[PDB]
């Protein structure tokens, strides 16, 4: 009658921020 | 939005046959983070099995049993990816 499922996209590994330092 | 750059497959999202599994994929590594809403409605029932994937692609499959089209509403962040509403004309199995 009415059923489904929610997902959650997301990246694999992290990432070094900008070379602000 | 994401729904503005989604690329999906659908071996069993454009046509299925009772007693046969059907599935699709929502390749969207571009939209990156951003869950997606997916549901079906109609006088019948099916076994849904999804699995998150760092690829953002939502791999889901199911096996229906009662012939009839299934209104599959596919929307990203509650929007509308290419042809969000995808009906699947189901056909009897082998009986």
């Amino acid at each position: 009658w009415k059923v489904g499922f929610f997902k959650r996209n997301r990246p694999p590994l992290e990432e070094d921020d900008e070379e602000g330092e | 939005g994401g729904a503005h750059k989604v690329r999906a497959g659908g071996p069993g999202l454009e046509r299925a046959e009772a007693g046969v599994p059907a599935e699709f994929s929502i390749w969207t590594r571009e939209a990156g983070a951003g869950g997606l809403a997916i549901a079906v409605e109609g006088p019948s029932k099916a076994e849904i099995s999804f699995e998150d994937r760092k690829d953002g692609s939502c791999g889901v499959a199911y096996v229906v049993q009662e012939p009839g089209d299934y209104e599959v509403s596919v929307k990203f962040n509650e929007e509308h990816i290419p042809d969000s509403p995808f009906v699947v004309p189901v056909a009897s199995p082998s009986g």
